[PDB]
């Protein structure tokens, strides 16, 4: 979330960079600067990948428990 | 607290486009006097091929003995 | 050039003039809409993130 | 990239619009201190193991909601974050087959 708020923020003031003096340093900086947030954004969300590769593999095992009974059930009824 | 890579912005106001460019650089009334030279010499002068050739060679870029040597005659 | 065309140079004189204000009317325009844009999109992330906004129009 | 026209910049409005997209947003979730490895460390216990199987746990086994809907983390969430007619889909977080 702060790193959300913080590309916003930064493309705001690489528009007050636009506003007030194009001819800066700042805005090879400031095109530089999201680029590295950016970089985080996608940065943290691969690392939900093992988690969620994980994570896959326990609901997978839980439905394949689940299965197991209730064929185990239905036929006990028949 | 603080967003992540905050910086500080230029200073308020500098040198832009947003300015008017021409009433900063001394160019207004020059402009309010202008907002042919050919006519304008045609005052002093008659009128305004070979004046092809003055363009092209404005496109390109003894006098005692010239009168000695001048002899022809008036009829 | 323009003398060869037999005109006044003044002529390119107010040409000159007239193409440095087309110029500065243009880079004056796109500014200008920066300018609303930015005013917009701070508006109306202050509508949809209130505290952060908030945060940003303090710190400016 | 040299030219954009109406029909051009609304075929973007609608590609970017078709992508991406009274409150109905998922309840709010606070900082968590205890974690099981690192932060709390609970040795290997059993309540845990409970909770996560057959409880409601909302950032584990769930993504909870206004309006009281309870999700995990095979369905997927329908919510408004606007006040529009428009409504953003959570696709499913595992995709089991």
């Amino acid at each position: 979330r702060k790193l959300n708020m913080s590309i916003l923020i930064n493309f705001l003031d690489l528009l007050d960079i636009l506003i007030r003096s194009p001819g800066s340093i700042k805005r090879e900086e400031k095109l530089e600067d999201l680029k590295l947030l950016f970089v985080h954004v996608h940065h943290l969300i691969n690392e939900y990948r093992p988690h969620q590769a994980r994570e896959t593999l326990r609901v997978m095992m839980e439905v394949q428990k689940r299965q197991r009974l209730e064929t185990a059930e239905r036929f006990q009824k028949h | 607290g603080p967003f992540y890579l905050m910086r500080e912005l230029p200073g308020s106001t500098e040198l832009t486009g947003s300015t008017n460019l021409i009433t900063h650089y001394n160019l207004e009334q020059a402009y309010n006097k202008f907002c042919d030279l050919p006519g304008m010499i045609d005052l002093p002068g008659s009128h305004d091929l070979r004046s092809l050739i003055e363009k092209p060679p404005i496109l390109s870029s003894g006098t005692m003995l010239a009168g000695f040597r001048l002899h022809t005659g008036p009829l | 050039e323009y003398i060869d065309q037999g005109r006044n140079p003044q002529l390119y004189t107010k040409e000159c003039l007239e193409r440095a204000l087309a110029k500065n009317e243009q880079v004056k325009g796109k500014i200008d809409t920066m300018k609303k844009f930015k005013s917009l999109l701070i508006q109306e992330l202050s509508k949809v993130f209130p505290e952060d906004m908030a945060k940003y129009r303090s710190i400016r | 990239l040299s030219r954009n026209e109406i029909i051009q910049s609304y075929l973007s409005r609608q590609s970017s619009l078709l992508s991406s997209s009274a409150r109905q947003l998922h309840v709010l979730v606070p900082q968590s201190p205890p974690t099981d490895l690192p932060g709390l460390t609970r040795e290997v216990t059993q309540d845990d193991l409970d909770r996560i199987q057959a409880s409601q746990w909302p950032g584990v086994n769930g993504c909870q909601d206004t309006q009281g809907n309870w999700y995990d983390w095979t369905q997927c969430i329908s919510l408004d974050p606007h006040g529009d007619d428009g409504r953003l889909n959570i696709l499913p977080y595992v995709c089991l087959d």
